């Protein structure tokens, strides 16, 4: 799920 | 961009190649690709002009019941076709594959005992083998020479089954008093699509000759040359599907390896290859 | 004619022969032709070089045996010629060929040749008075009071799945496959082989075929019974000795469910069953999945059905009901239908007449067969 | 415009299928922009390209695509030279060009020529992948076609690390012709999908590529037989369904005793 | 079981041998003075020459006929009474019973192994065996190299010499963890 995960991390920095 | 004049080209080409009994929805689905009737409807009466001229589609005829055979052989250009059964010109609606207005045209009929012994004989001959077999028999002056064409179609579609089918043969025969010359042209196109999909087109041409002694002897003789080359058509047609996995399908890919057993992975994946001596 | 017609299948493996109308056949022996190997010294010693019947199991070691059908198919037509001349003689059905007509049954999708040669020696050898030729499936689906339905026909030669709708067997539908008991019986040899029984001998071949009749078995999932280590369970053999046949006993039937297991080009016989109801149209599908009757002798394996069954729901459409129909006397299935066929007077008009295939030829027999 | 993307996909499985190529171009011509997701949802025939350093043929195919560049997969290199690339991993090279030695192998045995290309790449817990084979029928004899697959397998690999999981998903596009005496002219068209999950104990002695072959082998095994019998015999009845060898009197004649035998069948129960 | 048959004929020329060794003495008798006639029934009906064979003993025995009916057994089992297939016979029914593909190649490619086929004339013998069954307009050769007695082991050294025999035995501890089933998948 990590390709999953940096989608997410990205929207979570923002 | 595109161009609508490409538009309605490409629109034209889908229009063309549709298989047969599946040209309604292949309609519908290029008016809603393209969401203008008006702009395709100028191409689109020749491209449905031109797919129901070579299809062969029969068309019914409420008065008469003939059910006469749509071909370039008998086009008048007045978007009217003459049905040589009775001697009827008609208009016929391509959109709605439509027969109208059932008028007499007043053809010279010199022609008309070859054509109508060719048409009684044809119409014995279909009947007795094909399953609908609709028909028709055309005369004509190619060239100046006096010719007699046969037209046949058979169609059967199942669109509930996901299958349609159409036999079409087509028949030049020249009138000529020392040796007269048969030239045939049959095709078939078949679609199957129950949860996958099949097509199969497949064209023959034939060529015979025969005497002109008597219109009735005559007939009857390419009658039975009708005959003979159907029947070996379709007969080789069905030896070679039965030849299909032996020896056609085994040039793509076999049922089984030379080695008449299934891969051992593992024995090919741990080993090498082994042919590293020679 | 007023006389009793006589119901005659051929089968590769074992003939059935018996008068029209009884519920049972009671003339049946293995099809096969013995000739003595040994050398005669005596005055006295066995008088006549051909064996059929049960005098040729009488004296099995003492002869070479012959199988005249293989896969169906007549090669040896001289034995074939022999055996139904014994189908008459006074051993088995004391009676006379020109006073019965015959109702003989054959394997479906034969080639051409096989059924005119059969029709030719049947009105010229044999002055039969009347000779109809039949299918083995449509009669074993006739004799379980059904018109709609798919029988799975596995006999010694020949395995074919035929879907019959309405009591006209679908020809375009019907699936054949040449592997069956024999071939199984091949395999148990090989395998036997393997295990350190050698049985190279034609006369053992039958003693393979014997072991494959009473200790064989088809596993219910294929590699946890390979993995696993089975019991030895001991046969004997008829000279009074005893052979550990281990795994071969549920490695030989498996070439029903995978015929790679010998490297023929071929689908199995679930493959084969699903393709033929697969074939027809669908509105049949549903019903022809419910109505399925096994037939032949090598459905009798123990634990055929379950295989069978869990085979053809891994292959069927799901949300589908599946029925397999297994009746006792599936042996004798193919001659009850042909018993049931032949009492009925439309059977009266379904012969050839001597007169009609003087006349025609193989186009009268060809044109009254379906 | 959901409903227009239906229908191309319904015009483009209508249409003939060797001219997928051309008719699927002059399409996206028509209503661009679903196009790329019609290229994602319509199956195409594969492409063939020259590995120059190694001096092979790889397939190209959307799964090895980086843009406007196709990753080989023996050499491990784009063949438009991108200065930033994915490649799949280290250990997943190594799985890949352990597929490709197999599946050249198999292709080898099954096929006897054509090309073959195994594309891996990583998954969520697991890697999937992509086996493409192409062969195109030789011109020694009056036969000639082509055979596509596409097989994408996803590899759910279980925390334990002995077991797996497997979805298969194929794909086989085949077209033949043949031109014989009596047959004139015979041109058999196809394609066919089919899917099946398993699961499989991962070892030394059974690997990954080891269960991917299997699976891949039985399912183009499944594919060849359906399509031989199936989808071939179906047309074969529409054929002589179409016109009848036999005439029809005598087919009335032998369906009119057919209708006394089922009469006297059904009197007898 | 050839020099069992040529046991039997002896005894049927009058030279009897029971001890089991004077079976090596047979056997000796074989590799020394027996041959394959290339038509058995032409030499069978025509007078023998009856070759004498000097015995280890120093004795003399005429052998006559037996020198080659003995190694006819190869070729025909039936002679001892066994319903088995002849040499040439599966030789023909291997490359029968493979693929259709390979037949011709396998006929092209036939290499005789083991000390039975070296037999004065087995050969030719052979050749026209195979030609009898073989199909029309097929290329038969059949390989005899010199090294046929040791041939396997040879091909037992060269696959032994490869870096990939590694990968192929069956390691003590694989054995030790495994047993049976380690040397059958490794085999196959
Ligand atoms: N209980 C059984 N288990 C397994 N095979 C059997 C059994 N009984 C009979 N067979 C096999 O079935 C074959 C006979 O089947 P049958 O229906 O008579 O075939 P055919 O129709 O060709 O005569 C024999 O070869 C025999 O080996
Ligand atoms: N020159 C020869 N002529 C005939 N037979 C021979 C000859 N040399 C050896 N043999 C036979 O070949 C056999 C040995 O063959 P070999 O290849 O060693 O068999 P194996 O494969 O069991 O080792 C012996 O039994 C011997 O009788
Ligand atoms: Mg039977």
């Amino acid at each position: 799920e990590g390709v999953l995960a940096s989608f997410f991390n990205s929207l979570l920095s923002k | 961009r595109v161009s609508d004049e490409e538009k309605v080209r490409i629109a034209a080409k889908f229009i063309t190649h549709a298989p047969p009994g599946e040209f309604n929805e292949v309609f519908n689905d290029v008016r809603l690709l393209l969401n203008n009737d008006n702009l395709l409807r100028e191409g689109a009466a020749h491209a449905f002009a031109q797919y129901n001229m070579d299809q062969f589609t029969p068309v019914k005829i409420e008065g008469y019941e003939d059910q006469v055979l749509i071909t370039e052989h008998g086009d008048l250009g007045n978007s009217r076709f003459l049905d040589p059964r009775n001697k009827i010109s008609f208009k016929f609606d391509h959109l709605r594959k439509e027969a109208s207005d059932p008028q007499p045209e007043e053809v010279d009929g010199s022609l008309k005992s070859w054509r109508e012994s060719c048409d009684s004989a044809l119409r014995a001959y279909v009947k007795d083998h094909y399953s609908n077999g609709f028909c028709t028999v055309y005369a004509k002056n190619i060239d100046g020479q006096q010719t007699i064409i046969a037209c046949i179609e058979s169609h059967q579609f199942q669109p509930k089954n996901f299958w349609n089918g159409r036999w079409r043969s087509e028949w030049k025969f020249t009138i000529t008093p020392p040796t007269a010359q048969v030239v045939g042209v049959l095709k078939i196109q078949v679609h199957y699509y129950e949860d996958g999909n099949v097509q199969l087109v497949s064209h023959k041409d034939v060529q015979d000759s025969v005497t002109v002694s008597n219109e009735a002897q005559t007939a009857k003789e390419f009658i039975k040359i009708i005959e003979h080359a159907e029947n070996e058509y379709q007969t080789a047609i069905s030896e070679n599907y039965q030849t299909m996995s032996d020896t056609t399908f085994k040039a793509l890919r076999r049922q089984l390896p030379v080695t008449r057993t299934k891969i051992d992975w593992n024995k090919i994946l741990s080993y090498k290859i082994g042919k590293e001596m020679q | 004619i007023a006389n009793q017609p006589v119901v005659i299948d051929n089968g590769s493996g074992v003939i059935k022969a018996g008068f029209a109308g009884d519920q049972i056949p009671k003339y049946c022996f293995p099809n096969y032709v013995g000739r003595p190997k040994h050398v005669r010294v005596m005055a006295g010693a066995l008088e006549g070089d051909i064996f059929i019947g049960p005098k040729a199991e009488e004296h099995r070691g003492l002869l070479s045996i012959r199988y005249p059908m293989e896969h169906g198919i007549v090669k040896d037509w001289n034995d074939m010629e022999r055996i139904w001349q014994y189908v008459y003689s006074k051993d088995q059905l004391q009676t006379f060929s020109e006073e019965h007509p015959v109702l003989l049954t054959e394997a479906p999708l034969n080639p051409r040749k096989n059924r005119e040669r059969a029709a030719e020696v049947f009105f010229e050898t044999f002055n039969v008075p009347a000779l109809f030729i039949s299918m083995q499936a449509v009669l074993s689906l006739y004799a379980t009071g059904r018109t709609t339905g798919v029988v799975l026909d596995s006999g010694d030669g020949v395995t074919h799945a035929v879907p019959i709708y309405e009591g006209f067997a679908m020809p375009h539908s019907i699936m054949r496959i040449d592997i069956a008991g024999r071939d199984v019986s091949r395999f148990l040899r090989l395998y036997l082989r393997k295990e350190g029984y050698d049985f190279h001998s034609s006369s053992e071949f039958e003693i393979v075929k014997a072991i494959k009749e009473r200790a064989c078995y088809l596993s219910i999932n294929p590699q946890k019974d390979e993995t696993l280590e089975t019991e030895k369970a001991q046969y004997y053999l008829p000279d009074g000795s005893t052979i550990e046949i281990g795994p071969s006993r549920f490695r030989a039937p498996e070439l029903l469910f995978r015929p790679d297991l010998i490297g023929e080009e071929s689908e199995g016989i679930h493959e084969v069953l699903v393709f033929a109801i697969q074939k027809s149209d669908m509105d049949l599908r549903r019903t022809l999945f419910s109505n399925i009757v096994l037939s032949g002798g090598s459905t009798l394996f123990k634990g055929f059905g379950d295989r069978l069954l869990s085979e053809v729901k891994k292959l069927a459409p799901k949300d589908v009901k599946i029925r397999i129909s297994a009746p006792q006397e599936r042996l004798y299935s193919t001659w009850i239908g042909g018993s049931i066929l032949a009492s009925l007077d439309t059977f009266k008009k379904m012969w050839v007449s001597k007169k009609e295939y003087e006349e025609d030829g193989a186009r009268s027999i060809h044109r009254k067969t379906f | 415009s959901d409903q227009q993307l239906d229908c191309a996909l319904d015009l483009m499985r209508r249409l003939p299928p060797q001219q997928i190529e051309k008719n699927l171009s002059d399409l996206i011509d028509l209503v661009p922009s679903l196009c790329e997701d019609l290229l994602s949802s319509v199956d195409q025939p594969l492409k063939i390209a020259r590995d120059k350093v190694v001096g092979k043929d790889y397939l190209l195919c959307d799964y090895n695509r980086d843009g406007d560049s196709y990753r080989s997969p023996w050499s491990n290199k784009y063949d438009p030279p991108l200065e930033d690339g994915a490649m799949p991993s280290a250990r997943l090279r190594k799985l890949e060009v352990e597929a490709n030695n197999a599946f050249d192998q198999y292709r080898d045995l099954y096929f006897e020529g054509g090309v073959s290309s195994v594309y891996l790449w990583d998954l969520d817990h697991g890697f999937a992948g992509v086996i493409l084979i192409k062969k195109a029928g030789d011109g020694s004899k009056k036969i000639k076609g082509c055979w596509d697959s596409i097989h994408v397998v996803e590899v759910q690999e279980k925390s334990s690390g002995r077991t797996a999981h497997y979805k298969l998903t194929s794909t086989v596009m085949l077209w033949l012709q043949t031109n014989k005496s009596g047959s004139g002219t015979m041109n058999l068209g196809g394609s066919l999908t089919r899917q099946m999950e398993k699961d499989e104990t991962v070892s030394d002695c059974s690997p990954h590529i080891a269960n991917i072959g299997r699976l891949v082998e039985d399912m183009e095994n499944k594919i060849r037989s359906t399509l031989n019998e199936i989808y071939f015999g179906k047309t074969k009845d529409i054929v002589n369904g179409l016109r009848s060898v036999q005439t029809f009197a005598d087919k009335s004649k032998q369906e009119a005793l057919k209708n006394d035998l089922v009469e006297a069948l059904k009197r007898k129960q």
